[PDB]
């Protein structure tokens, strides 16, 4: 939710969190059981039961809306 | 005990069955019946677990 409430750039802030959020588990899992981080985080981005998750709806909005039209490319630093 | 690993033993033969179902059906998926919705459909129940605290 807090991605999807902010611009593509905060992708890097998610991949952190859900490492922390991976190691937790792992932690976790080490004196208790616990479903896979896999699952869990399928469940949370509604993708078991659907083809397409939310993080890429939301990419897919910010596309379309913010980041095309938003944005000035630079061939020399890419 | 008794009465308790009794309840156990009817859970796991009824988990036993649900099984035997599941690779039943798993074992019969055509790669060319899979088919795709828009990209823009949420329509679908978001799947939540169990959370029954005792």
């Amino acid at each position: 939710g807090r991605f999807e409430s902010e611009d593509l750039t905060s992708i890097v802030e998610l991949d952190g969190l859900l490492e922390i959020n991976r190691m937790t588990h792992k932690l976790l899992s080490r004196y208790l059981t616990l479903d896979g981080f896999d699952a869990m985080f399928r469940e949370a981005n509604h993708n078991v039961s659907a083809p397409y998750g939310r993080i890429t709806l939301h990419v897919f909005w910010e596309l379309n809306y913010d980041f095309l039209p938003n944005y000035c490319y630079n061939g020399s630093t890419n | 005990l008794f009465n308790e690993a009794h309840s156990f033993s009817f859970r796991v033969n009824s988990l036993q069955e649900r099984v035997d179902r599941l690779s039943v059906s798993v074992t019969q998926l055509d790669p060319k019946e899979e088919e795709l919705s828009l990209q823009d459909i949420t329509m679908r129940k978001a799947f939540r677990s169990s959370t029954i605290q005792d």
